[PDB]
């Protein structure tokens, strides 16, 4: 799987609905073709790997005691209610495997706020007792770079493994540990109706024609004054955003957003 | 080398989600199959006491693969529930979403899911790019020169002598496998179409984010409707359109090419992971509540019986856990479902999986494309005929290799190349809409105190559905009954097989270390273990 040369990475599933991994796929300029081929050595990935079974098994292995080390990419929350059972791969559960595996890389990426945060397993009541990988693994040192988002913006992710393999150091983090590149703004200081928003012009309905000519969505709910994100200035797919598909922000960046941002249509 | 004994794969790789196979062989044939769902997250528990408007913004992280599909069941379901009828144009936005959705998710599936069951991408070093060049061109009306091909395995080349094999590191076929049967050239063809599928599918997503802010994770329905007045503006639907139309060309250029060529290399792929008994609910609505006013219709199928196509019945399904890690034993309709987690272990208490088990009158259903392609065909859907007529046709085959798991597999395909046809006719009816001058999005409602409520969505891996019931106008129960929680499931407390666990029985292996053939047929499926557990 990999040897010298391109960069390894080990990227791991826990409790995760693969929205992140599809968010990656989304890459643009760099595509993912190049950032598999030429960037890095993708050496371990359940979603498009060959191996399966018992072979997946040893590839894990190979590429995590590599003497050329590897980064981790980590995504959804990690299961430890109950000893960890509710989320096992191989048998093993993901507590365990996460447990013994981070601590030997020389870089861990949460991605995704499951992975950063807990996510929505870990909304109330947490039947799972899902935590972020940090909070769950504080205690073995481990101390991920957390890129939020629901899924993230797939820019961030690349933005930030370009930075750490030309200055070999994490970038400059928040106090939640996202890269302030990224994380520095609201949504809201950055989002088009502000102007709306200052002269208190809000949309009453989204059937309104207020909503039609794009007043702003505060009073519908938006969570942009209260979210670190750059979903305005990157946007996704090259083309949109949910304001400017006339949906509020529902906080997606943000720790426990499902439990704090809600309900979702009051504000 | 005619194996008798245990075959486990776990990690089942290739899907999406955390997926055990067990299974027993005797004499090379497998004889026995269980299929274990190993994460649970508890979505259903964690709704309850919840305001209804927000379920779709929980239920739709059910899954990133299928987003925007449980967003769209669960609104559905609250649209149901308070008796809101949308507005036409918003049915059309919703219906024009869900169309983009299935092409991204089908042409993802078939390279970057499947067809590492079936080519040998290293062979493809091996191959003679002109002859590669002349057979692709005779399969596509998109000509393909040596050159073209050539680029491909320069670029092949590099990466597999740097040693770093990536995704391909331990893949069955490496070294050579007995059950891999491409040629060379082959191999290269779909070598060089996985690889341009890659970024093809970046333009199937961003068709989506056109209309629905992002993706994953759409963000634009609402109770009443959508939210998206620039969906409205010429500007978003020519965007829309030239993202589809290059969508649709690929679908039917590439994707359709490739896997008649595929299916026909391996057309001993008709004899292996047949099912009984067929399930779906219809998709693409001109009437949010009627499903016969749907593109496709629904239906229930037993035992093969075609001629006699049953009528979908929503109180018919019943969700069993006497097999899964739930307590107890009784099964439920999803409006009296529960959702009560009690591990044992693998087959302890003869329990094996975080699914329940949903049967339709006590029966395991497939559900998925296999189901909609076979029940629109049987109700004399043209389009669908047409097309299906045309596959048997070019594979010389008759249409009892339908069911098989080249025939799933072919399914996919077809439903593919039909749905990308709709989707313009979708697009027309909602230009049409416009210029009539209606420009209503969003109705208004009310939220009632007690009420119950259930969307359907025909999804790509087939029929989902929502319920809800609300009480003091907050989510008393909600239940989300999904396509591969009909598909993979465990046993019910007949200890009746799921359709995949009956569907292995009778798989020749020809290598228990490299199991290649037991992934074919799983893979056919399209398995999704976040959708089926939640
Ligand atoms: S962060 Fe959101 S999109 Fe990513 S795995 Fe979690 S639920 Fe899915
Ligand atoms: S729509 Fe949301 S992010 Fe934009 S100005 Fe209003 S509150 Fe702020
Ligand atoms: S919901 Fe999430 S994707 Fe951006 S606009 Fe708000 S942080
Ligand atoms: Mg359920």
């Amino acid at each position: 799987l990999m040897g010298p040369r391109r960069p390894s990475v080990v990227y791991l599933h826990n409790a995760e609905c693969t929205g992140c991994s599809e968010s990656v796929l989304r890459a643009f300029e760099p595509y993912i073709d190049t950032l598999i081929l030429d960037t890095l050595s993708l050496d371990y990935h359940e979603t498009i790997m060959a191996a399966a079974g018992d072979a997946a098994e040893a590839a894990l292995e190979q590429a995590v005691n590599s003497p050329h080390g590897f980064i981790a990419v980590v995504e959804g929350g990690i299961p430890t209610a109950a000893n960890g059972i509710y989320g096992k791969v191989a048998n093993h559960t993901m507590l365990d495997i996460c447990s013994r595996i981070l601590p030997k890389a020389q870089a861990v990426i949460a991605y995704g706020t499951c992975a950063t945060f807990g996510g929505v397993q870990a909304a109330k009541p947490n039947p799972t007792g899902a935590k972020g990988v940090n909070d769950a693994l504080k205690h073995l040192g481990v101390k991920a770079i957390n890129i939020a988002g629901c899924p993230p913006n797939p820019y961030n992710l690349v933005g930030t493994i370009v930075y750490y393999l030309k200055n070999k150091a994490a970038p400059e983090l928040d106090s939640l540990n996202r890269p302030t590149m990224f994380f520095g703004q609201t949504v809201h200081e950055q989002c088009p109706r502000l102007p709306h928003f200052d002269a208190g012009e809000f949309a009453p309905s989204f059937e309104s024609e207020e909503a039609r000519k794009g007043w702003c969505l505060y009073e519908l709910g938006c969570k942009g004054p209260v979210t670190m994100n750059n979903c305005p200035k990157i946007k996704f797919n090259q083309t949109n955003w949910p304001v400017d598909a006339g949906h509020p922000c529902i906080g997606c960046s943000e720790p426990d957003f499902w439990d704090a941002m809600t309900p979702f249509y009051q504000n | 080398s005619s194996y008798s004994g245990p075959i486990v794969v776990d990690p089942v790789t290739r899907i999406e989600g955390h997926l055990r196979i067990e299974v027993e062989v005797e004499n090379g044939k497998v004889k026995n199959a269980y299929s274990s769902s190993t994460l649970f997250r508890g979505l259903e528990i964690i709704l309850k006491g919840r305001d209804p408007r927000d379920a779709q913004h929980f239920t739709q992280r059910t899954c990133g693969v299928c987003t925007y599909t449980h967003a769209l069941a669960s609104t559905r379901c609250v649209d149901n529930a308070v008796g809101v009828h949308i507005p036409k144009n918003a049915t059309y936005i919703r219906n024009l979403v869900l169309g983009a959705q299935y092409l991204h998710d089908h042409i993802v599936h078939f390279y970057h899911l499947h067809a590492l069951d079936f080519v040998d991408v290293t062979a493809a070093l091996k191959a003679d790019p002109a002859k590669a060049a002349k057979v692709a061109s005779s399969i596509s009306p998109r000509k393909t020169t040596a050159a073209d091909l050539k680029a491909v395995q320069d670029k092949l080349k590099t990466f597999v002598e740097t040693g770093q094999l990536g995704p391909f590191t331990n893949a069955y076929f490496l070294g050579g496998h007995p059950a891999y049967y491409l040629d060379p050239e082959t191999n290269l063809i779909a070598t060089a179409h996985y690889l341009e599928a890659l970024r093809l599918q970046v333009k199937a997503a961003r068709a989506m984010a056109v209309f629905g802010a992002k993706n994953p994770h759409t963000q634009f329905t609402v109770v009443g409707g959508v939210t998206c007045y620039d969906a409205l503006t010429p500007q978003r639907i020519a965007e829309f359109e030239a993202l589809w139309k290059e969508t649709k060309a690929f679908v039917d250029e590439v994707y359709i090419p490739d896997l008649l060529v595929v299916a026909a290399a391996y057309k001993d792929w008709t004899q292996y992971g047949g099912t009984d008994n067929f399930i779906t609910f219809g998709e693409f609505p001109k009437d949010e509540y009627d499903l016969n006013s749907r593109f496709f219709k629904p239906g229930v199928v037993f035992k093969r019986d075609f001629k006699n196509i049953k009528p979908f019945d929503k109180m018919q399904i019943e969700e069993h856990v006497r097999h899964s890690w739930y307590e107890g034993a009784e099964a439920r309709h999803p409006w009296k479902g529960q959702t009560q987690p009690k591990y044992t272990d693998l087959h302890g208490d003869d329990r094996y999986s975080w699914m329940k088990a949903p049967r339709y009158m006590g029966e395991p259903m497939e559900t998925g494309p296999l189901a909609q392609v076979l029940i629109a065909y049987s109700q004399g859907h043209p389009k669908v005929k047409a097309v299906t007529d045309a596959v048997l046709a070019k594979l010389g085959v008759g249409p009892e290799a339908l069911f098989s798991t080249l025939g799933r597999t072919a399914a996919r395909g077809i439903e593919t190349a039909v749905i990308a046809e709709y989707v313009g006719v979708m697009l027309q009816e909602y230009k049409d809409n416009i210029a009539k001058g209606d420009n209503v999005i969003c109705a208004p409602w009310e939220m009632p105190k007690q009420a119950e409520g259930v969307g359907f969505v025909n999804a790509p891996r087939g029929g989902l559905s929502h319920w809800i019931r609300i009480e003091d106008g907050k989510i008393g129960n909600f239940q989300l009954v999904v396509p591969s929680t009909w598909t993979l499931g465990p046993r019910c407390d007949k200890n009746k097989l799921s359709p995949v666990e009956a569907s292995l029985i009778g798989t020749p292996v020809a290598d228990a270390k490299r199991p290649v053939e037991i992934l074919r047929t799983v893979h056919s499926f399209d398995p999704c273990i976040a959708c089926g557990v939640h």
